[PDB]
DNA sequence: ACTGCTAGAGATTTTCCCG
DNA sequence: CGGGAAAATCTCTAGCA
DNA sequence: ACTGCTAGAGATTTTCCCG
DNA sequence: CGGGAAAATCTCTAGCA
């Protein structure tokens, strides 16, 4: 392939050929071919084609402003349940949001909140009211509302059912209002059939509830599993398995090779 | 040198019931390259 | 860096020396305090030998050193023609692995064969007067010593040329000293296999290469290659000319 | 190709080899190593301190070659003649570069020379004549013979006098041939193998004598033992046990 | 070092109910 | 064990930024 | 009575080649 | 029939409007 090497990258340099192009016409093994593109700095123009997924821990709210009728409403969505709080504030400013995101810790537990990088986020005045509360403030990549795309599925769901709502009431406040009933309490569907109201009470009861019961079993329950080990400590055992916490590590093992102390 | 209450106390300070109960919440979960949910598991 | 890599730092930056003390005792891979003294203004500074000649009793011998450990490759050499010199340095370049040698600019080393020996083999030399001039006393010194080992040993050989060779062995075994009372060998040894080690761990700290390539933020146009820092699920950390930059994975290529 | 890839194929063109050197050091994919090396006409594809000697023959010149069993490192030389007295020499040399220890020959008429006994000697090198008792070496002495054979046969369009392509090969075997277990050149291996000393470097270590109430006193122990937060050193004709902090280790 | 999601419309497969 | 209908699960999109 | 598609990056499965 | 690597097929995205 030494002829073709160096004429495919003679021609790439004018054509910029894909590697199929260059291993059809110069008799070239797939993997150098590649090897022509993958080293040219101008055919580097595509991503990979994945998503992530976002934090759906238990205390994570989602914030961020949507427009309407020209004025600003602030919604912000608990990734969990799907549960939203939202009201039409003045304007996009710091203290506005600081202001809502008060309410909503002293209404809600509230570990960490996740919005863009707008200047009402990140602002000294909004950090001052997470630093009271407890909350910490995840920032979003900038440019990319996919990192909160939870809540803004649920700025286009506002905006349907405030849509639905909005001749029977006359002020854009009070339809904000009853879209967020109505989606709390008047739409089931999702994980367990639920409204997100329902949803966001059994998420939170179920946290509470966990770690409560699980505390008062490791602190009854105490053993040692030797395994394959050092003394790795007991999470869990049934059906022919162990679950253990070796140096803050867990790993699922078979009852073979495993001796509990 | 130990009262009786302090005895009877340490004495009285049963798993399979709170294992059952832990054992009864389902969840909800994705694996780190899916994005549909994964159904309910124990 | 790692916090014992930027405390050598900070040593530098307190005692303008890079290399005696990093490379040595911090256990820092060459390339790294390469660079390092590279990048320092005040640094204008196992692969090294040296290599040298003396007179003895009209005879030319030559004899070469490893400068970390104090081992010896001698033979006497018929005459001074660049010639067989070339075939004494293919003979040290064959038997170990041997980077850089530091000779003088004389005509013994600026011939054109071992100019070849050095371009077959892959050796560097320099010629002249190195930066520091004690390690060739210090080579001179055991020239010397070796010279004092020849007027006892020879009473034990009947060719001049067989007692340097017993010295060469002498000195390179029997006489340990130093530090621990170790040979040559013992500390040869010991130097190229940590040498061996120390391929790896560079290895494993320059994992931790990659090129990406990403898309900017509200920029239409791709920019790359960036270094990577590290690498989550649905984002990456590049270093695009010193500047920190967190990219979604479905705007970035990692090659 | 890529500037290292064009860099390997003139290191080939340098060490006629191919395939043990990019496809492990470089990353060439096996693809191309394995095109590399159909387009070159030149690839046709116990007890450490052990090594073998022998004496070989090519074009009217004889060649004395030293092996390592443990892992295959040779060295050669050319030899001015077949006589007993180069050879001595030649195992001489060997001797300050290595800890040789004991040797095997062909219980030729030129090794059996009682020079090269004398040489044994006062080196301190053992010979053990006539084949190795290890059924491994017997037929890899001639194999690794036949292997530097063809390696010559390679080098020589690069050399007209044998005295300098038996160096060339043997820099080729020893380390632009890199295979075995994980690829790894034969010299590597033997700075493994060869990989008292701490026992004397601790030998004359006199201690400052100190206690818990942290005094300057400094009594003349011998340390006997050192780590686990403390020391142990003995105290005249007791023995006690003294903290880092103090007992400060010195030579005697 | 951070990350698409949600709810509805229609298609497909599974389960349950009388045999 | 067999259909047939009712329920549950699956595929896929707009619209939010 | 008209209608999403294409090309690349990485993951997964299939096929082929020496045994 | 067995691996192992090389090739072929599959999943999925941006960007165009
Ligand atoms: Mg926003
Ligand atoms: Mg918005």
């Amino acid at each position: 392939f030494l002829d073709g090497i160096d004429k495919a990258q003679e021609e790439h340099e004018k054509y910029h050929s894909n590697w199929r192009a260059m291993a059809s016409d110069f008799n070239l093994p797939p993997v150098v071919a590649k090897e022509i593109v993958a080293s040219c700095d101008k055919c580097q123009l595509k991503g990979e084609a994945m998503h992530g997924q976002v934090d759906c821990s238990p205390g994570i709210w989602q914030l961020d402003c949507t427009h309407l009728e020209g004025k600003v409403i602030l919604v912000a969505v608990h990734v969990a349940s799907g549960y939203i709080e939202a009201e039409v504030i003045p304007a996009e400013t710091g203290q506005e949001t600081a202001y809502f995101l008060l309410k909503l810790a002293g209404r809600w537990p509230v570990k960490t909140v996740h919005t863009d990088n707008g200047s009402n986020f990140t602002s000294t005045t909004v950090k001052a009211a997470c630093w009271w509360a407890g909350i910490k403030q995840e920032f979003g990549i900038p440019y990319n509302p996919q990192s909160q795309g939870v809540i803004e599925s649920m700025n286009k769901e506002l905006k349907k059912i405030i849509g639905q709502v909005r001749d029977q009431a006359e002020h854009l406040k009070t339809a904000v209002q009853m879209a967020v009933f109505i989606h709390n309490f008047k739409r089931k569907g999702g994980i367990g059939g639920y409204s997100a109201g329902e949803r966001i009470v059994d998420i939170i009861a179920t946290d509470i509830q966990t770690k409560e019961l699980q505390k008062q079993i490791t602190k009854i329950q105490n053993f040692r599993v030797y395994y394959r080990k050092g003394p790795a400590k007991l999470l869990w055992k049934g059906e022919g398995a162990v679950v253990i916490q070796d140096n803050s590590d867990i790993k699922v093992v078979p009852r073979r090779k495993a001796k509990i102390i | 040198g130990y009262s009786a209450g302090e005895r009877i106390v340490d004495i009285i300070a049963e798993l399979q019931k709170q294992i059952t109960k832990i054992q009864n919440f389902r969840v909800y979960y994705r694996d780190s390259r899916d994005p549909v949910w994964k159904g309910p598991a124990k």
